[PDB]
C-alpha cells in the first residue's frame, strides 16, 4: 500500500491511481482467536 | 565601525554535524588548505559569510599554474552558492587564454589538466548559458574531438566536449544520442545529488552581537579587492569607475 | 536532516534518461522505510532497462547516494526477469500500443522495444492492450510483479542455507539447516529425519518453469494463488529454523487446501505438482 | 553534419563563423563578414545559402549607397509579423 502510495505522489497526484484500487486490503478482524487456549511459540515437541 | 563577526564553537558544531554524514595571513592559510583539498562543500557550510574573500584570494594568488584548480573548485561551488557568479565571470576575462593554450596544442601531460576545465565549463553553461557564451572557442573543441577520435583510449574527454557543444549549440535529445553513437562505440544524475545533499543541511545564521565566547574579527581594511565591506555580509567588488 | 530538495529541482526537465532516475531516487526518498517492494521498474520504461547496471555501478563508483543496496536489488530483479523469457512476453504485449503511437505521429519507426512501463496498469493505453485478457483490470497484473520478487526474495535466502549446509558446522547449527543437510549430498549425522528443504525448494522450481512457459496472463486468477502460497512458504521456512514438528502438520494441510480451493476455481494450473505436496 | 559525415575541414569553419556571429554584432565595415562567409562557403550542402549570398551582395550595394538616402523614414516590420512570417510562437502577456 505505502510503497505504491508514494509513487502516487510522484507520477500522479494525491487522488488514488488506478493501481491502488486493485491491491487487496485485508479486513483487520479475521484472526482465529487462538487465545481461548494460552500457548506460545514454545517447542511443544518435547511433550509428545 | 561595523564589520564581520564569526563564532567558532558553532563552527565546530557544524563540523560535527557535517562530517557525521559522510588577519590576511589566516585567510591565505585557509585559502591554500581549502584549495589543495578535494572536498569543498563542507568548508562552504562552515565558512559561508567569509567565503567571497577567499574567492578573491584565489583570484589574485595565481602561482602561474593554479588556474586549473581555481576554475575547477569555482564551478563546484556555484549552484550551491549562487553569489560568486560575478567574480568568476570577471576572472575569465583575464584567464580564458591560458586555458585555451592548454586545450589548443594538447597537453602531452595527464589528461586531467583538460578534464577539469571542460567539466567546469559544463557547469558554467548549466548554471546559465546567456553569460558564459563568449569564453568558448568551439573550433578547438572539435579539433580535440577529431584528434581523440583518431587516437584511442580517451573516451571521457570527448564525452564532456560534445556535451559542452550540446549546450552551446542548444541541441535536442535525439541528435545528442545519435551524435554520441557516431563518435563513440555518466554525469547529470550526480550533480543534482550534490546540490540535493547540500539542501539536506539547515539555514546558516549571523549572530550580529559580541557573544562571550571564542570569535574571529575580519574588519573593513581587510576586504581584499573586487569585494566590498559592509555592516552585514560581504558583497562583490565589480565595475571600473572607483575614484575617492 | 532528511527534508531535502529532490532532484527535479536540479535536473534538466528536457531529457528522458535522467528524469526517470529522478523519480527513482525521489521514491526512495519519500518512504520512511526501505521499500523491499520493487516499485521502481514500475517507473522505468522497458526501454533502457539495460541502463540499470550502469546506474548501480555509478552508485558504487561514486560517494553519494547513501542508499547503494537497493540499486543492486532492483538490478537483480531485472536480471531475474531476463533469466525468464518474460520481457519478450510483455514487449510483445505492448506492440499494439506502439502502433497507435506509430500512426498518431507523422514519422515514427516501429521500434523493437517500447518506451512503456513494466506494469500494464499505470496508464490510459490499457484498452488497446486489453483486446484480450480482461484480467488486466483485476489484481493479477499487480501480483504478477509482486509475487515475482517474493520468489526471487526466497531463492536468494534459501540458497544461502544450501551454502550453509554445504559449509555446515555443529556451531551455527539449526533445524532448517539439518533439513538442508538432508537434501545436501554432504549430510551431517544428526537428525536425518527432516527431508523438507527439498520440499520447500521444488515449489520454486514449479513456479519458475510454470511462469516461464505459461504465456497466458489470462488464467483464472492464477497469479493471486502464486502469491498466497508464497506467504505460506515464507512462514514454513521461518518456523523451520528451530524445533517445531507439529507446526509442519499444518503445512501439508494448507497446500492441499490451497490445491482444493484453486481447483474449486477450476484454474488449470494443476498438473505440475501434487505428488510433491503429498510426498 | 554532426549527425552524419563529420568533415572537420568545414565544420570547424562553421563553428568559427557561428562564434563570430554570436559573440559580436556586425556594423558597416561588413567586408570582414562577407569574406569570412565566403571563406566558409567552400562547402555547399544547401541551396538556401545560394539565396543568402544574394542577400549579402544586395546589402553591399546598399551599404555603399546609404550616403544618398541619409534621411529616409522607412517602415520596418514589427514582432508579430516576424513570428507569423518566420514560424514560431507568441506569448502575449496581459492585455491591460
Amino acid at each position: 500500500m505505502k510503497s505504491w502510495r508514494n509513487v502516487r505522489k510522484v507520477i500522479s497526484g494525491d487522488e488514488e491511481i488506478f493501481t491502488e484500487k486493485l491491491i487487496n486490503t485485508i479486513s483487520d478482524d479475521d484472526a482465529p482467536q487462538s487465545p481461548r487456549v494460552y500457548r506460545t511459540g514454545m517447542s511443544i515437541d518435547s511433550l509428545f | 565601525q561595523d564589520r564581520i563577526l564569526l563564532d567558532l564553537d558553532v563552527v565546530n558544531q557544524r563540523l560535527i554535524l557535517f562530517n557525521s554524514a559522510f588577519t590576511s595571513e589566516n585567510l591565505d592559510n585557509l585559502a591554500g588548505t581549502i584549495l589543495h583539498s578535494r572536498s569543498i562543500t563542507g568548508h562552504v557550510f562552515l565558512y559561508k559569510h567569509i567565503f567571497l574573500e577567499i574567492v578573491a584570494r584565489w583570484i589574485k594568488d595565481s602561482k602561474k599554474k593554479d588556474y586549473v584548480l581555481v576554475i575547477e573548485k569555482l564551478a563546484s561551488i556555484i549552484t550551491i552558492f549562487p553569489v560568486a557568479m560575478p567574480l568568476i565571470e570577471d576572472y575569465l576575462d583575464k584567464e580564458n587564454d591560458h586555458f585555451i593554450t592548454i586545450l589548443q596544442n594538447p597537453s602531452t601531460q595527464k589528461d586531467s589538466d583538460m578534464f577539469k576545465i571542460l567539466l567546469a565549463y559544463y557547469r558554467l553553461l548549466y548554471h546559465n548559458k546567456e553569460v558564459f557564451a563568449r569564453f568558448i572557442q568551439p573550433d578547438i573543441l572539435y579539433q580535440l574531438v577529431d584528434l581523440l577520435t583518431k587516437e584511442q583510449e580517451n573516451q571521457v574527454v570527448i564525452f564532456l566536449a560534445l556535451k559542452v557543444l550540446s549546450l552551446y549549440l542548444d541541441m535536442g535529445e535525439k541528435t545528442l544520442n545519435d551524435m554520441l553513437d557516431t563518435y563513440i562505440k555518466f554525469l547529470e544524475l550526480n550533480e543534482a545529488k550534490r546540490c540535493a545533499n547540500f539542501s539536506k543541511l539547515p539555514s546558516v545564521p549571523e549572530c550580529f552581537t559580541i557573544e562571550k565566547k571564542s570569535s574571529y574579527f575580519i574588519i573593513e581594511p581587510q576586504d581584499l579587492t573586487k569585494v566590498a565591506s559592509i555592516c552585514g555580509v560581504i558583497v562583490p567588488k565589480v565595475h571600473t569607475h572607483d575614484k575617492v | 536532516p532528511d527534508m531535502s530538495i529532490p532532484l527535479k529541482h536540479y535536473v534538466p526537465s528536457y531529457l528522458s534518461r535522467p528524469c526517470i532516475f529522478a523519480q527513482v531516487h525521489d521514491i526512495l526518498l519519500l518512504s520512511d522505510e526501505e521499500p523491499i517492494e520493487e516499485s521502481l521498474a514500475a517507473v522505468i520504461p522497458i526501454s533502457h532497462l539495460g541502463e540499470v547496471g550502469k546506474w548501480a555501478n555509478n552508485v558504487l563508483n561514486c560517494t553519494e547516494y547513501s542508499e547503494k543496496k537497493i540499486a543492486e536489488r532492483l538490478y537483480v530483479f531485472i536480471t531475474f526477469l531476463t533469466d525468464m523469457g518474460v520481457l519478450e512476453k510483455i514487449n510483445n504485449l505492448y506492440k499494439p500500443a506502439n502502433l497507435k503511437f506509430q500512426k498518431a505521429l507523422g514519422l515514427h519507426d516501429k521500434q523493437l522495444t517500447e518506451e512503456t512501463v513494466s506494469l500494464t496498469l499505470n496508464e490510459y493505453v490499457l484498452p488497446t492492450v486489453s483486446k484480450y485478457s480482461d484480467k488486466i483490470k483485476s489484481p493479477e497484473s499487480l501480483y504478477l510483479l509482486s509475487s515475482l520478487r517474493l520468489l526471487l526474495n526466497s531463492l536468494n535466502a534459501l540458497k544461502l542455507i544450501n551454502e550453509k549446509s554445504t559449509h555446515g558446522k555443529i556451531d551455527e547449527l539449526t533445524y532448517i539447516e539439518l533439513s538442508a543437510a538432508a537434501f545436501n549430498g554432504r549430510h551431517l549425522k544428526n537428525i536425518p529425519r527432516i527431508p523438507i528443504f527439498c520440499i520447500l525448494y521444488n515449489i520454486l522450481t514449479v513456479m519458475s518453469e510454470n511462469l516461464k512457459t505459461e504465456s497466458l496472463f489470462c488464467g483464472s486468477n492464477q497469479y493471486q494463488y502464486y502469491w498466497d502460497l508464497l506467504v505460506i512458504v515464507i512462514a514454513a521456512l521461518e518456523t523451520a529454523v528451530t524445533k517445531d514438528e507439529a507446526r509442519l502438520r499444518v503445512y501439508k494441510e494448507l497446500i492441499d487446501s490451497w490445491i482444493a480451493s484453486v481447483k474449486s476455481k477450476s484454474d488449470i494450473e494443476i498438473t505440475p505438482f501434487l505428488n510433491i505436496n503429498l510426498e | 553534419n554532426m549527425k552524419l559525415s563529420p568533415n572537420a575541414t568545414a565544420i570547424m569553419e562553421g563553428l568559427n563563423l557561428l562564434k563570430y556571429l554570436l559573440n559580436n554584432i556586425v556594423t558597416p565595415e561588413k567586408f570582414q563578414d562577407f569574406r569570412n562567409r565566403f571563406n566558409r562557403f567552400f562547402s555547399h550542402l544547401e541551396g538556401h545559402p545560394l539565396l543568402k549570398t544574394m542577400s549579402m551582395n544586395i546589402e553591399k550595394m546598399t551599404e555603399i549607397i546609404t550616403k544618398e538616402a541619409s534621411v529616409k523614414f522607412e517602415w520596418f516590420d514589427g514582432m508579430l509579423v516576424k513570428a507569423v512570417e518566420k514560424g514560431h510562437w507568441l506569448i502575449l502577456d496581459n492585455a491591460n
